[PDB]
């Protein structure tokens, strides 16, 4: 390197410059004691939104103060103390007679879209990296418990699904399965960070496939194979048709939980999964509303 | 630095002092043009009116970075923003703003500073350049100079609607020249008696 | 001293006499992908002073009814000189960005504007009007270009989340009042250190009016809106063909 | 030792069994330009691994009653990939080059060829068959592009000067018998730092078959010639719009 | 610079490397004692063109020989010494009756080329460099000296060309001009290297200017701007017309000459100035022939 | 409107490279400029007129 333009180069410099950094914070801020004050110059109250940052005045600045000592605990306020609490994200049905799944094996793909109440949890923030934590409630329609045997397989991406109740795939030499009563307590288990990438996304802004993207491949927009971890497998372990209906209701909880990047919460109904779509003719306010501004 | 007759249109006798300055108006709002020169001090155009051009004439090469200084004398009320770019050898006239700003410019915002320069950088494949013109010594052009709207001349009610922008060129601290000769145009039509 | 400024990257120059600071994206600067974080093994190309440099999209107008705008990144470049071609040659693609967006008006004009950067911007549709209808949106919503598109529902920005919360992403304001621009500074933001240029879009730009624009009659009526921009820190691998699909 | 050889650079290999050693053109290897040398200000880019690779231009017969061929460079490449995307985009260039020529055949076969290099090739014409007419030949046979021309009169190579002379100029042969490759290093050449791609020519490749090809009826008679260059410290500056002309 | 890949670059090195160096030489090389060889691996005589370097065998290792010490001199081959020798390379008429110059001025083009005997030494190389000395000798067509003045003026690119022997332009306050008389000795100057390059170079391969290049253009190919030094311009100093017919003859020499990558000599009769054109029809070979070749 | 020159410099507008300049300014001094000659006047001696 010999022309005086590579030497003082600053290409290839990798670390990240921080203007920011983390400081210990276990309880709420104090308020010390603070007099009148009567001078020109000094503008706490004046700002600038403009800028596109927050206000800096404190309670201080503005008016007269007592100390206080502030020891209000900021930690239930932390992503695991937000997240670690079990919700339904999903549900299988086992009838006797019926069209949904009546010949006694049922197939689930793993996704948290499903139901609202955890879907808006999740979807405050771009990127999410966790482990989990599966509970499986087995019961009838009417919630009675009777004597019979279950099993759950775990299908990875890949491996062949099974077709039938006697599928030569539930000899489960690889995949991990569970044989579980329903007399036992719900089984439960543990599973670890699968993505090939470093967090799960719930939303991708662009197309899986290369090519033209035309209006019959338009259902391929914002999927993420990323997140496609596998299917959810179960039957009556037999050879002949079972004796009673089953519902099986599953419930999963993170730990530690990893996120990124904020962004506004949902505000309208939900349609569909794995998608943004809204009704169009009914669009309501985020909130409530009245008759004049000027009275309450 | 001294004036630059970038609007050399006009030719009559009353309309003589009208070279010195082109004018700015508001738009339809597609990034128009405004004005192109070229940038050559020795060749024959606007570059002809400066005292650097005349002192070039004198000499057959040159070398070095050149400076446009412009001057809004506009309203107090008036603002909006343009772009002057400079295109190098070898590339047409451009066609749009899209294209003009492929090359080396800078955006002028009016305001409290009325003026803002644009400096012609030095680049050539030789060390010098002799005096360019239609024909094979076309191999030494430096480039071309245009001007366009980037947004608006925005003006409030009762100020005009039409202001005028006055150029400056001169040298840099790198330029030089070499081979002295004679004066292209000599000022004599007879005997001076 | 925070009013005036002057950016320069590369051979491109911008000078501004009204600004209200600059905004750096979650307090980080662009860089480099370091060794650790890096997993193709090729070594990556950087041009330089050939693609890191201001690029202007196109003139937009301001009218008393306007509803918005949005930008799609680094979509708008996949076409425009040697940051183009590069981006279509290659593979992969990873680069920071710097947005810089203008509009002047006089001192009897009113209005305000906000400038805000969403990474991962889906669109969605509005389901047939009843919810009923499993639709999605034509790839000229999706991907505009570098003409934009315009928004039909601002109040849910199209995607179903409400706009009194986009403050929470790297935004300014541009109040004809106060100043006439605003300056964004974006690093990398992916889960993968890079990725491809023509099948993933980082994040969109949205220029939404909340306070509409006002004047009395004599005054000028046409008020554009220009969005200029300029790459930091690029890297390109994986040489290939020229595709443009 | 000599016989076998591997050359590496980008993304690109090349591999040979039957070779006579590489000539390095004028014992100098291309490099950067210097500061005392250079005089535009403006910085240059230097896109590396992109650029510097080997391209394969084209396949030539070999026939019994062949003339010769000439290319000339970079003239060639002015229309394949980022190389000619950066040649055409900005104004102006310097690189060096690496030559290499492929032609096989079998132990029953016979010829010989000579591989020559030739700054400022300049093409004159026959001047109406009388030295009467000043005519100036096409720009197809100036600058025939990557398809190459085919010479007329060999023996004064279409210029005036003889052939036996030719190997003043950095050469190799390739005898049938011998080799069947040729390699040759030149380092950039001119008498400014910088020039335009597309108005100049710095040097022309020359391949003259001396002795003719000759084998018996039952062998294969398909004796194909092969081209393959990379360029090597390449350098651009002056960006402006992309011309084509 | 953080990465592994900047660090160990090459990129800027901008010096050459050169493999191999001059070494003084003065005089023709010595002739060692030698004696017969009879072994087997060492073979100087066998080599291989195909490299396309010259052979390396000499006299001791072909031959028996002898001691002899050689004291020939070498410095008849430089540069200078074979440049340094003034040659014709161009001629001005000016007839007082005729349709060249009648009228009593002339303008010449500065060149080489006009003339076969100094342009063949010339174009032997691609790149020169060098001052010059020009010499003007002034006669009548039949050499008989006569009483008359004459003035030169060196006119430079882009300075205005006389139009007429009363022209404004032979003022001469800028452009240098001489004033001699035909009784005196023939007149000399000096000139210097005044190329924007940095070497005057004899074959340009390319065009001048910018665009398409078509057929009618086709007069511009080959032409080189940094060859063209200005014109030469002659009168004779008077307002009437001058009494006798004047030719003038311009002879120059080099000085301080530097040369760059040699190339083949001419082997066909010149046709045009700055042009390689040759004569179809009629291509002669370089040298003469015999009947066979197994006599003489 | 202040009367001064511009004070930019190539290096404040766009990204430059180190050039080492050796031009010489001695052809633009005063007497490199006029020391030459040139006509100043003519006499006119005739025989007639
Ligand atoms: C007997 C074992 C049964 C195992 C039950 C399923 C375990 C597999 C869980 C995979 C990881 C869960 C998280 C999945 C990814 C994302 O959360 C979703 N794709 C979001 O739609
Ligand atoms: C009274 C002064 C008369 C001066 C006479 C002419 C002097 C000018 C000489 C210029 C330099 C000579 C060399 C010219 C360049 C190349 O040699 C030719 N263009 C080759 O065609």
């Amino acid at each position: 390197d010999r022309v005086a333009d590579v030497i003082e180069s600053s290409i290839g410099d990798s670390v990240s410059r921080a203007l920011t950094h983390a400081l210990p914070a276990p309880t709420g801020q104090d308020t010390q004691v603070s007099s009148h004050r009567l001078d020109t110059g000094k503008v706490p109250a004046l700002q600038a939104a403009e800028i596109g940052a927050s206000s800096n005045a404190s309670d201080e600045s503005m008016i007269e103060t007592r100390c206080v000592l502030n020891s209000h605990s900021t930690a239930e306020t932390t992503l695991d103390s937000f997240f670690s609490r079990a919700g339904l994200v999903g549900e299988i049905d086992l009838p006797l007679k019926g069209t949904t799944n009546p010949n006694g094996y049922a197939n689930w793909d793993i996704d948290i879209t499903g139901y609202a109440q955890m879907r808006r949890k999740v979807e405050l923030f771009t990127y999410m990296r966790f482990d989990a934590e599966f509970t499986f409630v087995a019961c009838t329609p009417t919630g009675e418990v009777v004597p019979q045997l279950l099993q759950y397989m775990f299908v990875p991406p890949g491996a062949p699904k099974p077709d039938s109740r006697e599928s030569l795939a539930w000899q489960t030499a690889t995949n991990p399965s569970v044989f579980v009563k329903l007399s036992d307590p719900p089984a439960q288990v543990s599973v670890p960070f699968m993505s090939p990438a470093s967090a799960y996304q719930w939303f991708y802004d662009g197309y899986p496939t290369f090519g033209e993207h035309k209006q019959e491949k338009d259902l391929e927009y914002g999927a993420c194979p990323n997140n496609m971890m596998g299917t959810f497998s179960v039957r009556t372990v037999g050879t002949s048709k079972s004796k009673y209906p089953l519902v099986v209701r599953i419930y999963m909880r993170m730990k530690h939980v990893r996120a990124w990047i904020p962004r506004p919460m949902r505000n309208q109904n939900y349609l569909f999964k794995a998608n943004p779509n809204y009704a169009g003719n009914s669009i309501k306010p985020t909130g409530t509303s009245r008759t004049a501004i000027t009275t309450l | 630095e001294t004036i630059l007759e970038v609007n050399n249109v006009p030719t009559n006798a009353t309309s003589l002092m009208e070279r010195l300055r082109f004018p700015v108006s508001a738009q339809a709002g597609k990034g128009e043009l405004c004005a192109v020169f070229r940038a050559d001090p020795g060749r024959n155009g606007p570059w002809q009116s400066t005292l650097l051009g005349q002192l070039c004439g004198y000499y057959t090469q040159w070398s070095g970075s050149l400076e446009v200084t412009f001057m809004f004398t506009g309203s107090f009320m008036a603002t909006g923003k343009m772009l002057i770019a400079y295109t190098p050898p070898g590339g047409p006239l451009p066609k749009d703003r899209a294209t003009a700003m492929l090359g080396t410019h800078v955006i002028w915002d009016f305001g409290l500073q009325s003026s803002v320069t644009l400096v012609i950088p030095w680049i050539s494949n030789t060390h010098y350049r002799a005096h360019a013109r239609d024909g094979v010594f076309d191999y030494y052009t430096t480039g071309l100079v245009s001007i366009w709207y980037q947004t608006n001349y925005v003006v409030p009610i009762g100020a005009p609607n039409t202001a005028y922008i006055i150029a400056l060129a001169a040298a840099q601290k790198n330029f030089t020249m070499k081979l002295c000769k004679d004066a292209s145009d000599i000022l004599q039509t007879g005997t001076i008696q | 001293s925070d009013r005036v400024a002057q950016l320069t990257i590369g051979n491109s120059t911008i000078t501004t006499q009204e600004a209200a600071n600059i905004i750096v994206g979650y307090g980080e600067w662009p860089s480099y992908c370091s060794d650790s974080d890096a997993t193709a093994v090729d070594k990556p190309t950087r041009p330089d002073v050939s693609v890191n440099r201001f690029y202007t999209l196109d003139t937009k107008l301001w009218e008393k009814s306007s509803k918005g705008w949005y930008w799609k990144f680094p979509d708008v470049l996949t076409e425009t000189g040697v940051f183009g071609q590069n981006a279509q040659f290659h593979y992969l693609y990873r680069s920071g960005f710097c947005i810089h967006v203008q509009c002047n008006a006089s001192k009897f004009h009113q209005g305000a504007l906000l400038v805000a950067v969403l990474p991962e911007y889906v669109i969605g549709t509005v389901a047939g009007g009843t919810g009923t209808e499993d639709s999605h949106p034509p790839y000229k919503q999706t991907q505009p270009g570098a003409d934009g598109f315009e928004l039909q529902h601002p109040y849910v920005l199209d995607a179903g989340i409400p706009i009194s919360q986009l403050t929470v992403c790297p935004h300014q304001w541009i109040n004809l009042r106060t100043n006439n621009c605003a300056t964004i500074i974006v690093p990398y933001i992916n889960a993968l250190p890079f990725d491809s240029a023509l099948n993933h879009c980082n994040f969109g730009l949205l220029v939404v009016p909340i306070s509409p624009l006002d004047y009395d009659q004599g005054a000028t009526p046409v008020i554009p809106i220009t969005i200029t921009l300029a790459p930091m820190c690029s890297e390109f691998a994986g040489l290939r063909q020229a595709v443009t699909q």
